[PDB]
RNA sequence: AAAAUGGAUAA
RNA sequence: GAAGGGCCGCGAGCCCCCGCGCCUGGAGGAAGGAGAAGUCGUAACAAGGUAUCCGUAGGUGAACCUGCGGAUGGAUCCUU
RNA sequence: GUCCCGCCGGCCGCCCAGGGAAACCGGGAGGCUCCGGGCUCUGGGGGGAGUAUGGCCGCAAGGCUGAAACUUGAAGGCAUU
RNA sequence: CAUCCGGUCGAUCCUGCCGGAGCGCGACGCUCUCCCCAAGGACGAAGCCAUGCAUGCCCGCUCACCCGGGACGCGGCGGACGGCUCAGGACAACGGUUGCACCCCCCGCGGCGGUCCCUGCUAGCCGGACACCGCUGGCAACCCGGCGCCAAGACGUGCGCGCACGGGCGCGCGCCCCGCGGGCGAGCAGCGUGACGCAGCGACGGCCCGCCCGGGCUUCCGGGGCAUCACCCGGUCGGCGCGGUCGCGGCGCGCCGAGGGCCCGACGCCUGGCGGAGAAUCAGGGUUCGACUCCGGAGAGCGGGCCUGCGAGACGGCCCGCACAUCCAAGGACGGCAGCAGGCGCGGAACUUGCCCAAUGCGCGGCGCGCGAGGCAGCGACGGGGAGCGCGCGAGCGAGGCGGGCCCACAGCCCCCGCCGCGCAGCCGAGGGCAAGGUCUGUGCCAGCAGCCGCGGUAAUUCCAGCUCGGCGAGCGUCGCGCGGCGCUGCUGCAGUUGAAACGCCCGUAGUUGGCCCCCCGCCGCCACGAGGAAACGGGAGCGCUCCAGGCAGGCCCGUUGGCCC
RNA sequence: ACCUCGGGAAAAGGAGUGGCUCUGACGGCGCCGGGUCAGAACUGGAACGGACGCGGGGAUCCCGACUGUUUACUAGAAAC
């Protein structure tokens, strides 16, 4: 190991981007950036591979240095920058306006939304800390350090990044009776709202998660995010979390061959 | 070398266990920095490279330190006299050692300035007109490279006189 | 031992290839400073703490007693 | 009785079996490691060796027979090997100080049929097939 | 290294337990002759998917009634056979997997079925004709006689694009 | 009371 | 503040001293296993010509023999 | 009356089931492939082999633990002629 | 996916093993008509290596003797990742689980952004030297010397705003316990105040805090054998300082106390010991394998020792000792393929000193390079898949040639369309198991065959031929190994009267096992369900690579997919 | 190693040893012996049992068990 791993391979590489096996032992790396190597999708992935778009990784990098994309209201020419749950994924010259957010499957998939709803990026607060002298912070996924927090916020709460504005002006507690969409585990990309949240000292505290229909999913304190108090803030995949079964899945794709 | 590492110690039941890496620079100690007073040469004190990018004052010699009282908390700047009772070893005391933890008797000239109040530590007040006051050294000069003592006093400096009475 | 305590953690181990179980023991080091009186036959709760020693990692936050004249406790 | 009939015999009851399992005498030779070690070809399928003599075995009393053998000197280990030389006339090829493969017989190094003395087998003459130069396919 | 390794390939073959029973070798003169197969292992190939089409079904027919694992993965084997052909739109249930056999697997092969509308002629010249590729469902000439049909396109099966314009036994 | 032996190999 | 030194550490290497593991040369001594039809007796299986055999001790070319206690796996299921 | 029926602890003979390759046990060697009350020892084809060595115990004689290389297709139980 | 059968006899029932039978995966022999998916010097030599390559890229800087872009230097960033092996390591590595209130962390991400005064003073921007080079030098070489010119986003000082502040230091909870938040489950943390240090930050304001990616440890457990290893350990076991470290810890180092571990196998030795996810073989229960593909570990001839750094005790870095070599102008000098290709040795065994970034990554560069990571080609019956070697009485083809097309980094192959046209079988058996001659010559218990029983002594069902015939088939035999067979290991599920085997018996501590009873609670074990744990892999839904072994594709499609259970 | 389990044994094989300067231990009864012990400095051409006194050691073989006794004045042995 000595210092630090610089590539990465693909088979290793995980079941939520789902890369082709064949193809090259190697993988597009999640470089360093605003979402973590768990929870984050390689651009050049989500170029490339998700959209189908420019052809070979060469092409694609001669377009990201040309200045001719947008990550989270900044360009970002970085090839294979990190892309995560509400990143704004946009390209103004495409005029394509998405947002990548959770699919019931697992797999954060682009999801339209146009600039009045691209122009803020919900985050959630997981630390509060004093830094840079006695500044109390407030720190989201995405690595988004805002300084001097709302007195209202504690921890496991919400914040409305504004993109380029880049302030909070609206806050969302985590207390029972606010819409959660699970990000982690099982569940991982399905709404439904809080039936209860339960602690133990020093252990994972279990929030009750059921769905609008019914069907329980018990995802652990840390994944749990609250996307808006009633209803998406921004808009939700056209699942809605309602997770069909594993007959389910068969009857959707049977047909979907039929249609041509 | 100078490892730190627990490959080379034996384990619970005093079993030996075979060496499985060679030494790495992760676990590493240098020859340990001793700090010599300068009593009989300013004050110079290395800088050494630490793991980090961080750095460690590295205490070839100190010569003065901030000590600061126990009650008025006049904390003035002064001069190591001299040092007696490392408790951890008598020949550290012996060759002028500064490592923390050491009684040393820092100039009463400096401290005297707070003579004028009474009612003021009247057993170390009387240490304050006579030459020297004891004071334990409270940082790492080997780590920070900067030594600064509090002011004996309370039942510790009891034992500490008590220790140093015979004499 | 000088501010010590050996404590013989007991569990019994379910092999599968003979459906029947073992009986096996580990015997951990904690720290128990005069707050608890202890009796060897006495039942504590140790928690992991800061590397205290080369074994002694754990120290007793709890004590209760025995008769005064295995348990997988 | 194989008893040890208890939840918390688990211990004995592993133990029983593997130290008894070494006595059955397939498993013994099979992991002891002293044939490992006894195996003049060293458990090889095959080994090299160099013609020492040719030997005449006469078979068990039954099948009165002369085999035809020859001793080979694994080049592996210099252990002074029995191999016979198989199928008809098969000597005639064979010549001395001349290298040889040598394999086993099939019933695990233990002798088979009649040939009192001879664990191997002779594939090769110097390089050239001993089947070969049989069939014909490939002379001298 | 290499991507090349990270390839599942396995063997189709279902060797016999028991290599040198006359009563089924005969059988398996008669099963060649039946479907003019041309070696063991071509019946062979069969026999592994024939036994495990039954296999399946034979786990989840003693699996729990009306289950939900079930009614999925009955669902995949028993739509498997109607597109294929092997099970029917009547019988549609678990319990008819258990009858299919080797030969009436055989069935749905481009060796079998093109024999049936009998368009390449008797097995023998069946299989010479696919080789030649004058038998296809349509547009792949197809060169492979093991193509199994489906059910769907065996009425779509039909004779070559292009058959026997400057034919070889008149060529000169 | 004293009594030893019988090749091999198939039949 | 270079070449150097003094002193500790970390530590190769070489030598000695012992321990261990691992294989191995060797007169000669003693076995064991396999060589189509050697010599000497015949011990044992029929009460196998002195019922066999266990123990233990002594003898003898060799099987074997004898003492003293045992078993029947005996040649006796049977007798004031 | 040293009767009769026995009640328990043994000593035994025949044996109903039932078991086993059978001889035969049956107060078990029965209640097992319709296999599971508990604890302990001991074996894994026949020779080499209780041999070699390493112990240990013994005055010795020897005892207890205990190999491998190597060989061979039978060795062996109860029966019937 | 639960199967047997040849064999001890005049025969019989056993016990019990020898022999086949299948599957894997390797060596070997004879052979092989095209395609397709292809592993490939792991195997008591982690032995030794000739030769060539495997990390260079930039341009901040140009007064290089062609243009404002540069040759080179210097500056910058990465060289620590990637590739290779598997020696060591046997309570270690390693899987799951934990904690860091004991830590460190390049790059990217987002936030912060006063730096005190003598300061020091010029910020209209300061200081001198510094390679390449000019000129002159030394050796056989490697190799550097001197003088002068001198180049910067390099250094070196320094523009600096008393809520000045790098690190570190004293005083800042309570009073039987908790029940608010910058906090947490936990007194953790911030910040003031007094002294120090004047410290990091700038001459193209970045020091910092968070975040990422990780490393350093660490918890609870799992984590080879051997008793012909039973006693073991001596910073070893604790406390108390003090050093050291990125930090905690006998991590060292003083002083003190006597601990620590074991028949629930301690300690010692041994191993042709990397471990896991996984394989093989297979009713169930399993049993063997775990060199290789991903994940973690450890090594680069063998021991050490260190530097540049955010990270290396690094060997395509250095410095030594040891061996092992070279080169030499004899004074000197310089190594190290367990990278790739290819030697040499060794073995039964394992391929071309090919080409090329075009892909897929990664470094560096925004104005395309760099890559023996790879991709491709060659070798390649480890193997695996799919068609052949005719069909039909008359209809045709294809292995090839031959030109295109396409593919292609480039050839090629695949695949297409013409034109033509060479279809093409071997290995093993035939008394029995076990499928398949009551045929014929040879030869005489010779030769040979025969896994096992057996055959051969002048009628050979068995050898040497020929003839037929049977097996499988471009493969088939022969060995070595594992698994099933084998209730021949017995937990399910062994046997001990005589086949092999109850110790002569008793006492007995380890263990191991134990009546009955007492609804309605704690700790178990447990019982069920969860949550969170890497994909590959196993399975598994769909999708005609022409079938297929395959694959994540594809199509005018669920936000089309690619799920899902592990 | 061997062993009559005592021996072998001081086995073999190593390391240290001066002067000065200090410091812990050891008792009686608060004052008072003692000279043995551990330490720890600092120092002297790299020297310390500095003269003295004062084993070389190991592997076997052959006698005789041994401690003893003997030919005063040539044999101290395996002889008695």
């Amino acid at each position: 190991a000595r210092g630090v791993r610089k590539h990465l391979k693909r088979l290793n590489a995980p079941k939520h981007w789902l890369l082709d096996k064949m193809g090259g032992i190697w993988a597009p790396r999640p470089t360093n950036g605003p979402h973590g190597l768990r929870e984050c999708i390689p651009l050049i992935l989500i170029l490339r591979n998700r959209l189908h778009y420019a052809n070979t990784y060469a092409e694609t990098s001669m377009i990201l240095q040309d200045k001719n994309v947008l990550i989270d209201g900044k360009p970002r020419t970085d090839p294979t920058f990190p892309v995560g749950f509400m990143d704004v994924f946009e390209i103004p010259k495409v005029h394509k306006t998405f947002r990548v957010l959770y699919d019931v499957k697992g797999r954060f998939t682009l999801v339209p939304i146009q600039s009045n709803e691209a122009g803020f990026k919900l985050c959630r607060v997981q630390k509060i800390f004093l830094g840079d002298k006695g500044m109390p912070y407030l720190s989201t996924h995405d690595a988004r350090t805002i300084r001097f927090p709302h007195p209202d916020i504690k921890t496991n709460d919400t914040i409305k990044i504004n993109l380029k504005t880049g302030k909070i002006d609206e806050w969302y507690k985590f207390d029972i009776g606010k819409i959660v969409m699970v990000t982690g585990g099982r569940n991982c990309g399905r709404i439904g709202t809080i039936q209860a949240i339960d602690k133990h000292m020093g252990s994972y505290t279990m929030i009750r998660m059921k769905d609008t229909e019914g069907t329980e999913f018990l995802t652990r304190l840390c994944n749990v995010f609250v996307i808006g108090n009633d209803s998406p803030a921004v808009a939700i995949p056209t699942t809605k979390g309602i997770r069909p079964d594993i007959i389910k899945n068969r009857e959707l794709r049977l047909r979907s061959i039929a249609k041509r | 070398g100078i490892t730190h590492d627990k490959m080379y110690k034996r384990s619970k039941t005093g079993a030996v266990q075979g060496k499985w890496h060679k030494k790495r620079k992760y676990n590493l100690g240098r020859q340990p920095a001793n700090t010599k007073l300068i009593v009989k040469e300013g004050q110079k004190i290395s800088t050494i490279r630490c793991r980090g990018g961080n750095i460690k004052r590295r205490a070839l010699r100190l010569s003065h330190g901030s000590f600061a009282w126990g009650s008025a908390d006049i904390s003035h700047k002064a001069r190591i006299l001299q040092v007696v009772y490392n408790s951890t070893s008598n020949e550290l005391v012996r060759t002028n050692t500064l490592v923390k933890g050491c009684v040393v008797q820092i100039d009463s000239a400096p401290f005297k300035s707070a003579l004028s109040n009474d009612t003021l530590d009247k057993e170390i007040l009387d240490q304050i007109r006579g030459d020297h006051i004891l004071a334990r050294i409270s940082s790492r000069p080997g780590q920070v490279g900067t030594a600064d003592g509090y002011i004996l006093e309370g039942p510790e400096l009891l034992f500490y006189q008590k220790k140093l009475a015979p004499k | 031992m000088q501010r010590s305590i050996i404590v013989r953690r007991d569990y019994l181990h379910f092999v599968q290839k003979y459906k029947r179980y073992e009986r096996r023991h580990k015997h951990v080091a904690a720290h128990l400073s005069p707050c608890f009186r202890v009796k060897e036959g006495d039942i504590v709760t140790i928690g992991e703490c800061r590397p205290l020693s080369k074994t002694i990692r754990f120290n007793v936050i709890k004590v209760e007693p025995v008769s005064e004249a295995f348990s997988p406790f | 009785m194989s008893k040890t009939s208890g939840l918390y015999t688990a211990r004995k009851l592993r133990t029983v079996r593997r130290v008894n399992r070494w006595a059955d005498k397939k498993y013994r030779k099979a992991h002891l490691g002293t044939w490992l070690k006894a195996n003049p070809l060293e458990g090889a399928c095959m080994a090299r060796g160099i013609v020492t003599q040719k030997i005449g075995i006469s078979a068990k009393q039954p099948n009165s027979a002369v085999r035809k053998a020859v001793r080979v000197q694994l080049t592996k280990n210099s252990k002074k090997i029995t191999a016979f030389v198989p199928r008809d006339g098969s000597i005639t090829y064979i010549d001395n100080n001349d290298e040889v493969l040598v394999a086993g017989f099939g019933r695990a190094g233990r002798a088979v049929g009649d040939i009192p003395g001879c664990r191997f087998k002779v594939i090769k003459v110097a390089g050239i097939g001993l089947l070969a130069l049989f069939l014909r396919k490939r002379e001298k | 290294p290499r991507i090349s390794r990270h390839r599942n390939s396995s063997k189709t073959y279902s060797t016999p337990k028991k290599p040198f029973t006359k009563p089924r070798l005969d059988a398996e003169l008669k099963l060649c002759g039946e479907y003019g197969l041309k070696c063991k292992r071509e019946i062979y190939r069969a026999r592994y998917m024939l036994a495990k089409i039954r296999r399946t079904a034979r786990n989840l027919l003693t699996l729990d009634e009306n289950d939900i694992k079930r009614r999925f993965e009955g669902a995949a084997l028993l739509r498997r056979l109607h597109m294929l052909g092997i099970l029917d739109e009547e019988k549609d249930q678990l319990d008819y997997v258990l009858g299919l056999r080797i030969e009436d697997i055989f069935k749905r092969r481009l060796q079998s079925v093109i024999v049936e509308s009998k368009l390449a002629k008797s097995v023998h010249h069946a299989r010479n004709m696919i080789k030649a590729r004058h038998i296809s469902v349509g547009g792949q000439i197809v060169n492979i006689p093991s193509y199994m049909v489906r059910i769907s396109n065996t009425s779509r099966v039909a004779i070559a694009d292009t058959s026997s314009g400057k034919p070889g036994r008149t060529k000169r």
